[PDB]
């Protein structure tokens, strides 16, 4: 798991890894990380699993609600407000850690959330397991106003360096660019390592290498009235 | 009309007949004053002697509240007293939680919302008194009277009862001769002329006069019932100019 | 032993062109004693099908629930139950019991019926959505499974050839596990019908 | 006015004088008859014990609520049970808690507002009984007079129920005697037999209905009868 | 009538409870007055002076609900205090839950939903008293916002309430096409106070002391009610017509 | 951690660090924890992050509606508000909280409501890991009604010397300046300081 | 399940002649280190009590809120009130043991050791002891803690009976109080050098003598000796 | 006593399974589809308008002239843009999705016309 946050002016970019694993098996090659809260408000998970998916969907609702109730794009802050106090009442058993991202009229916001309760913001923030990672290059390169241009780049090297190092970080990098007045531009798969390679030799089995004892067919299908 | 037969209904008078009726109880009750002084407050009241099986000062009416808010009802005295007590457990609330003394117009507030309930439901019989209460709390002195209807505002004076008309009048000299209020030791003597002259038309029944006052200069803003020579002085002082 | 390992079992699906295939094997035990040759748990739901691994008693439980949910859906709605509507309807419930999750591990096998689209999803106790199309396992042996259906598959398998890739990946991992190995039976579903073949392979 | 207005405790006349309130004061008319009178050091009451008939026994209308407490009753006999059985009840309340009998000015102040509760409801019965309570607390022996409405009175004397023109007229005079009076139990006792005999119409002077209570600095709550009632008839 | 009192629906299908809310929400008399500025939004209502036996300040009429949004009251005294309680705890409740300052729009939504509630409730009687929020709103800026005793709520360019509301409505409509905007004009906070006070007195005829009006001053970040005697700064000039 | 307020002449000075540690890692360097509960009453944040936010959320709604309905709370008020939620969850929730505000009437005001949940009203205020090493640095500086810019540098000599000691104080030293003047923010770098 | 966090220290205490006499130094450690070095642990309610609270300062201002509500209640309701049912140490004392025995049932105690000290209506001294777990006595000389063992047997010497009450005058109670505190500073690192004293007796009411210091500090014994060198 | 909802409801809406849907919902709590409905005042004039017209075959592009013009005979001061909401449900706008870059995701099938947009439609007619 690593995932990055970093403001650029005019917006913010979010970006983490596809490859998702379930112990030391890697459970999917591919499924995105990047969970919408609404479509400028997006946010990406680690912890467990489960939880992540689950708090997102059901939060998901009451933000929808506001929405619409209010004839109003709701704040950052406001998803941010809402997450925390969920989490914080079953005293972190509900372990959703999550960046939490966004553009709203109010402006750009970057800020991170824990199971137990405590926020930060950050200009620059990193996630997952992989956090110390991705980090160390936010740190040796970033400067002051970052261009969209240059926080792209930056972003996704620094995705690499948790890559190479974290064994759970792999495949595909997703990223969504959420710019001030502005549709969020997913770049799916902005990066690609490599990919599944066919295995040298084929592994096509001639028919009736399996045998078959007995067979029944089931018919699903709707029996005549007559 | 039905709206007087179904509490609770929106007369198209646009005030429920009931609660209209509740606040002319207030007048059967006896003439009760208040006076807002420069640094404090006086109350004041006119306690009918029904006869001589009655006994003096121990059914009295004038109540204590917290430590510092003085307190006197006019109109049912069930309705009063329940209404008095239910006072000391908000105010009970209030010390409890933010560990100060209710200033005089949060206990006003908080006394407002609990009438206002009790006549926009059919369940609950409107209240049918008007309570003068005030005295010495943080932001000094305060004169406030909470009408049954549930408004209430700050006053400079106070009077209700059948002679309130009588006491108006006299009222009115306190101001003309200090806007600062009458010195709290001056006005318990006023005081009792107010009550006495209001008690010649409440001549029917013996009376007993009963003053209180919370001041800052000769109280240090605690409440106490004034008693002893004081108050048998006042009674002269008002003897005297009504001959 | 943690409540779904007494019982294990094991369940293997892959997409095929324009099909997709359920598979298990029949060996129920309760730990050393084996207790059935002949024990099934795919089970469907209109043209959908879902397997269920774990624990045998919540698997019934979780039978008889989704079975319940899915009547209602297909009533009031008034059309068949769809997978992709399916795979969302297994999450909820698994979720609901966070603390002692069921001790399951669900597997959805079936074709949007508007698209031809062969659709596979799993998941665990916990309500994880697995959305691999490649291929998707479960059970205790789960991971012997992986191994052979990462090798075996090959993107594109005519139906005919796709029956046999299943069911040499179930048949050896039986054999390398202890709570498998009596019979098997595999579930080759289209979108026309199924046929459902009872495999001879070795046993205890 | 039968039903309409004031036919339910929230609806008001006019006015605004509830048309009930005299009827429960009219149960205390209709109610046996009682003669409650004190001193600074005793509080005495005197209470005919009604029957039905011969056989039927002269059944007592005073009630030893505690130790140091009593109570009689005119009017509605439902409602004096309720009200009695809370009276037992605060007064342990506060000698467990607080250490402190319950003082008798401070219970009449929570048995207003009981009252008064029922007036406040939709529906519900506003308490259709009178009871006068003595009492020795550390403020020495009172008399109080509850009424339907739910007002206490501390009085010297006072009188309830049936004819109370001549028991009234003879405690007025008396007055000025039985207050000075203190230190002498059985002269208070004999003040207030004298005083039962004017309301009656000599219905009975009998020691068999005659039941006569004493609370005080001296005596605790005793019930009186027979010929502890003999003595001072 | 039983027709009259039950809170369900009327023959008629519209309610007669309704109708008598209306009624009273002109009892008091008060005429008030709330316009948009350019970047101010300036609500005002007469101060009734009353006998000494109150004091005149305190009487008001004009209410600090939260940072911003003011609120003034036309109809009975008691039941406007029963409704000011709502309100002020929403736009706390609002900022916990969600972690920013309320706007104003939304902060109306909630009571015309409660008022509705009332009518379904059998033994509440609905309340019978007129909200109308002013604010530098957060997004919008200038918002006025009227709240009417059914629950019916809809938005303003500007506003006045009472029985005389009407003499009030023409001056400014014809202003505001003359003008071709629907600003008070002058970006300057103090100078369109002046304005309303001057319209106020145009429309009623009767001048106005700084003891028979109240005027409370919407800027950023706070509502706030003028001293007695800044109002007689703009008066003054006024004052001699 | 180290956070602390100091009365002076005019008002109060609230001080604080920023950095903020998870183990080893220094999960965040700039961490704001001068966290306005009311226009001049702020608050100073220690203990369990994630518990002190929430509090601070609570109180904060509730002393809003205190100041609409009942006029504005004082600093006392806030105190007793802090206290009471602290003190019922003492055990569950850990805070090390501050509350300090300013009146014109009684210039500046420092109570501090340690995890046991009390309020004591003192001239000066220390918390966290770094208030070991100062505690008697400051007894011997303290200074009562002193010059504002002599209460800007002693936080600044006091903090340096918590720096030293305890690796997991420093950042930022960030400071809100209650006078009657309003609400005044200074930033002071650990370039500054910590050569001074 | 209340558990000591903050913490209190001895309070002495004795009976004599014509009142009785509390004393207490006022602390409010946080364990080893000394955070509050004033924390005024002796709270009078009027002149009739003083109540010593010693343990958790936390509960110590729960009690006092409770008390401030207290003398409220009573002045509600007969108002004439002063001497009859108006408050009594023994009033105090009963309400304090009842709702603390409540709070141990319920596993959770207010973790403090009181001792309420007071001249009844009566003339009669009282002094009677309550703790958390909700033990009750009452004695001629009654410490707490620390004092139980130290402070108790030099009260010991002079009331060691029921009898001795009436010979102990107030001034030799009085010596009696102030030497032993000093005792108490010397051996027990707690105990500060401050300390407060108040004396509740009949005819004069409450002398409340604040702010005392313990002096005669003992060195004459600590220049003897140097050990081994 | 709870009155029923002081309100009748047309819900028209698309989804994918069932195509575009036109519903009324009745405060009772009954509903039905239709080919065409109208309530108000007006509704008994509007819904044979309809009928003359138009038929469901026909395009929608006819429907929107075809409604303006019916509910044109309703009130005829002012039929001005800003008094008449206008909306459709119809097509996709994969525009107002609002975070493109994923296509499959139906963007939103409403989109309601703004005044110029009906001034537009008024020329139409």
């Amino acid at each position: 798991t690593t995932i990055v946050g970093v403001k650029f002016n005019n917006g913010v970019v979010i970006a983490a890894d596809t490859r998702s694993t379930q112990g030391p098996i890697v459970a999917d090659k591919n499924c995105a990380k990047l969970h919408r809260i609404s479509p400028k408000i997006w946010c990406a998970g680690a912890g467990t699993a489960a939880d992540t998916e689950a708090v997102t969907q059901l939060i998901g609702s009451n933000i929808e609600l506001h929405s619409l109730y209010t004839s109003r794009e709701p704040r950052v802050v406001s998803a941010l407000q809402m997450l925390k106090q969920h989490l914080f009442k079953y005293q972190g058993h509900i372990g959703a850690y999550l960046i939490v991202a966004g553009v709203d009229p109010t402006g750009s916001h970057l800020f991170s959330i824990h199971a137990h309760g405590s926020t930060d913001v950050g200009y620059y923030l990193s996630l997952g397991s992989g956090s110390l990672a991705a980090m160390a290059v936010l740190e040796s390169h970033w400067k002051q106003d970052l261009t969209k241009e240059e926080a792209i780049k930056l972003a996704s090297d620094a995705i690499q360096a948790g890559i190479w190092n974290d064994l759970g970080s792999g495949s595909n990098v997703d990223v969504c660019v959420m710019e001030i007045g502005k549709d969020a531009e997913y770049l799916r798969n902005y990066l690609t390592p490599n990919v599944r390679e066919e295995k040298q030799k084929s592994y096509k089995f001639p028919r009736g290498t399996t045998a078959v004892l007995k067979e029944s067919i089931v018919n699903i299908c709707d029996i005549q009235e007559e | 009309t039905g709206y007087d037969l179904s509490n609770s209904v929106f007369s198209p008078d646009g005030r429920n007949f009931q609660v209209e009726y509740a606040v002319k109880a207030v007048e059967n009750g006896t003439t009760s004053i208040g006076i807002k002084c420069n640094d404090g407050v006086v109350f004041a009241v006119e306690k009918l002697i029904t006869s001589k099986l009655l006994v003096p000062q121990k059914n009295v009416k004038i109540q204590v509240v917290d430590r510092h808010i003085g307190c006197v009802y006019s109109g049912l005295i069930p309705d009063g007293r329940h209404l008095v007590n239910r006072g000391r457990e908000e105010a009970a609330s209030f010390k409890k939680l933010y560990k100060t003394p209710i200033p005089i117009p949060a206990f006003a507030d908080r006394l407002g919302q609990y009438v206002q309930a009790h006549t926009l439901y059919n369940s609950v019989r409107p209240f049918g008194v008007s309570t003068i209460f005030g005295g010495v709390d943080k932001n000094g002195a305060h004169l406030y009277m909470l009408e049954p209807s549930g408004s209430y505002w700050g006053y400079k004076g106070a009077a209700t009862g059948k002679g309130r008309q009588s006491a108006k009048a006299e009222l009115e000299k306190l101001v003309d001769h200090h806007p600062e209020g009458l010195s709290a030791r001056e006005a318990v003597k006023q005081a009792a002329k107010i009550i006495y002259l209001a008690h010649e038309d409440n001549k029917e029944k013996d009376f007993e006069l009963e003053i209180s006052w919370c001041s800052l200069s000769e109280t240090n803003g605690l409440h106490k019932f004034v008693k002893g020579d004081l108050l048998q002085e006042a009674i002269d002082f008002a003897q005297k100019e009504i001959n | 032993s943690d409540p779904s390992s007494i019982n294990g079992g094991i369940v293997v699906a892959m997409t095929g062109k324009d099909c997709v295939a359920i598979a298990c094997d029949l060996r129920l035990g309760s730990q050393s004693l084996g207790v059935s040759n002949k024990f099934e748990k795919i089970f469907h739901y209109g043209h959908v099908f879902l397997g269920i691994t774990g624990l045998a008693t919540d698997v019934t439980t979780l039978n008889e629930m989704f079975r319940y949910k899915t009547n209602l859906y297909k009533l009031k709605e008034e059309r068949a139950i769809e997978p992709e509507t399916f795979t969302q309807l297994v999450s909820s419930s698994l979720y609901e019991r966070r603390f002692g999750p069921y001790f399951v591990g669900p597997v959805v096998a079936g074709i949007n019926s508007k698209s031809g689209k062969p659709f596979i999803a799993g998941f665990d106790l916990i309500g994880c959505i697995d959305e691999a199309k490649d291929f998707i396992v479960s059970g205790t042996a789960s991971d012997q499974l992986f191994g052979m259906c990462e090798s075996l598959y090959e993107p594109n398998l005519e139906p005919e050839d796709l029956f046999e890739t299943i069911s040499q990946a179930l048949l050896n991992a039986a054999d390398r596990d202890a709570l498998s190995g009596w019979g098997a039976v595999v579930y080759i579903i289209k979108k026309d019908e199924v046929v459902k073949r009872y495999l001879k392979m070795r046993q205890d | 006015f039968r039903n309409n207005y004031d036919g339910d405790t929230v609806t008001f006349s006019p006015t605004g004088r509830l048309f009930q309130v005299e009827y429960a004061l009219e149960a205390i008319k209709q109610g046996s008859v009682t003669v409650g009178l004190r001193s600074n050091t005793h509080a005495v009451l005197v209470a005919l014990k009604r029957n039905a008939d011969e056989l039927s026994s002269y059944q007592k209308k005073i009630i030893k609520c505690d130790e140091h407490m009593g109570l009689s009753l005119a009017g509605l006999a439902p409602d004096a049970r309720v009200l009695s059985n809370y009276l037992r009840q605060q007064c342990n309340y506060s000698s467990l808690v607080f250490n402190r009998k319950l003082a008798v000015e401070r219970a009449g102040h929570l048995l207003c507002d009981k009252a008064q509760k029922n007036t406040q409801s939709y529906g519900g019965r506003p308490y259709g009984v009178g009871l006068l309570i003595i009492g020795y607390d550390k403020s020495g022996a009172h008399l109080l007079e509850f009424q339907p409405s739910g007002n206490v009175t501390e009085l010297y004397g006072t009188a309830i129920g049936a004819r109370s023109q001549g028991a009234k007229t003879y405690l007025e005079r008396t007055l000025d005697t039985f207050i000075k009076i203190d230190g002498n139990p059985d002269e208070l006792i004999k003040a207030g037999v004298e005083a039962i005999s004017q309301s009656l119409r000599d219905e009975s002077l009998t020691v068999d209905n005659l039941s006569i209570a004493i609370v005080g600095k001296d005596t605790p709550f005793t019930i009186y009868d027979g010929e502890a009632v003999a003595k001072y008839i | 009538g039983y027709d009259r009192h039950i809170t369900i629906f009327s023959p008629e299908g519209r309610l007669y409870q309704v109708e008598y809310a209306f009624k009273a929400t002109n009892q008091t008399n008060i005429n008030s007055l709330a316009v948009r500025g350019k970047d101010c939004t300036v609500v005002i209502s007469q101060k009734k002076v009353p006998d000494k036996l109150l004091d005149p300040t305190t009487v008001s009429y004009i209410f600090c609900i939260s940072r911003t949004i003011g609120m003034v009251v036309n109809g009975p005294i008691p039941d406007a205090r029963n409704a000011a309680l709502r309100a002020k705890a929403e736009a706390a409740e609002f900022r916990y839950k969600y972690g920013y300052d309320m706007p104003c729009d939304v902060l109306a939504k909630r009571m015309a939903n409660l008022s509705q509630i009332y009518t379904q409730r059998a033994y509440m009687r609905p309340l019978g008293v007129i909200l109308t929020f002013v604010s530098v709103d957060e997004e919008l800026g200038p918002s006025i916002y009227k709240t009417d005793p059914a629950g019916y709520y809809v938005g303003y360019k500007a506003t006045a309430t009472g029985p005389k509301q009407q003499e009030i409505t023409t001056n400014l409509e014809n202003h505001f096409k003359k003008s071709k905007i629907d600003h008070i004009n002058e970006e300057s906070w103090e100078k369109v106070v002046e304005f309303a006070i001057t319209h106020m007195i145009d429309a009623l005829g009767t001048e106005f002391s700084k003891n028979d009006l109240e005027v409370g001053v919407a800027t950023k970040d706070k509502f706030f009610t003028l001293s007695a005697e800044n109002i007689e700064e703009r008066l003054v000039a006024i004052a001699e017509q | 951690t180290s956070i602390m307020a100091v009365t002076f002449k005019d008002g109060v000075i609230l001080g604080a660090d920023s950095r903020t540690t998870t183990g080893a890692y220094i999960a965040n360097r700039v961490t704001d924890k001068l966290t306005r509960v009311h226009d001049k009453i702020w608050c100073c944040r220690s203990g369990s992050a994630a518990d002190t936010q929430a509090i601070a959320d609570i109180v904060q709604y509730h002393l809003e509606l205190y100041t609409s309905q009942y006029g504005t709370p004082s600093t006392e008020t806030a105190a007793s508000v802090f206290k009471e939620l602290c003190y019922e969850n003492k055990d569950n929730l850990t805070a090390g909280i501050i509350v300090a505000g300013y009146d014109d009437k009684n210039k500046g005001e420092v109570y501090t409501i340690p995890l046991g949940g009390s309020v004591h009203k003192l001239p000066y205020a220390i918390a966290g890991s770094g208030s070991t090493f100062i505690y008697g640095y400051c007894d011997k500086n303290f200074r009562e009604n002193m010059s504002k810019e002599e209460t800007v540098d002693f936080i600044k000599h006091s903090l340096s010397q918590a720096i030293k000691w305890d690796g997991s104080s420093g950042g930022v030293i960030r400071m809100v300046v209650l006078t009657a003047a309003g609400v005044e923010r200074l930033i002071f770098y650990p370039d500054e300081y910590e050569q001074l | 399940t209340q558990q000591p966090i903050v913490t209190g220290t001895s309070v002495i205490s004795m009976k004599y002649d014509n009142g009785v006499i509390i004393a207490a130094d006022n602390l409010g450690s946080y364990g080893s280190l000394l955070r509050f070095n004033g924390v005024e642990r002796l709270i009078p309610v009027g002149d009739n009590t003083v109540v010593g609270i010693s343990g958790d300062i936390s509960d110590m201002q729960h009690i006092e809120r409770l008390l401030k509500d207290l003398v409220t209640e009573n002045a509600y309701d007969n108002p004439l009130a002063d001497a009859e049912e108006a408050l009594e140490p023994s009033y105090i004392f009963e309400y304090l043991a009842t709702v603390m025995y409540q709070r141990r049932s319920k596993m959770n105690p207010l973790w403090n050791a009181i001792i309420v000290a007071g001249v009844q209506s009566n003339g009669d001294q009282f002094l009677r002891y309550v703790n958390l777990l909700g033990v009750t006595y009452s004695s001629p000389t009654l410490a707490t803690g620390f004092g139980a063992h130290m402070a108790n047997p030099l009260l010991r010497k002079v009331v060691d009976r029921e009898s001795d009450i009436p010979k102990t005058t107030v001034q030799v109670a009085e010596e009696a109080i102030v030497n032993a505190m000093r005792v108490l500073y010397y051996r027990d690192a707690r105990s500060s050098r401050n300390f407060s004293l108040a004396i509740i007796d009949k005819n004069t009411g409450l002398t409340f003598k604040k702010n005392l210091q313990v002096e005669n500090m003992k060195w004459d014994f600590a220049k003897d000796i140097k050990g081994y060198g | 006593g709870v009155r029923p909802f002081g309100v009748s409801l047309l819900i028209a809406g698309h989804d994918e399974f069932n195509g575009f849907s036109l519903y009324q919902v009745d405060p009772s709590g009954s509903y039905f589809p239709w080919k065409a409905t109208a309530i108000g005042k007006g509704s008994v004039a509007a819904k044979t308008f309809l009928e003359k017209r138009w038929n469901d075959e026909l395009e929608l592009e006819d429907a929107i002239h075809i409604a303006l013009l019916t509910l044109k005979e309703s009130v005829e001061g002012e039929f001005n843009g800003d008094t008449i909401e206008l909306a459709i449900i119809g097509d996709e706008n994969p525009d107002l999705l609002g975070y493109t870059g994923i296509p499959t995701d139906k963007g939103p099938r409403f989109r309601k016309l703004t005044s110029q947009e009906i001034n537009d439609r008024l020329e139409a007619l």
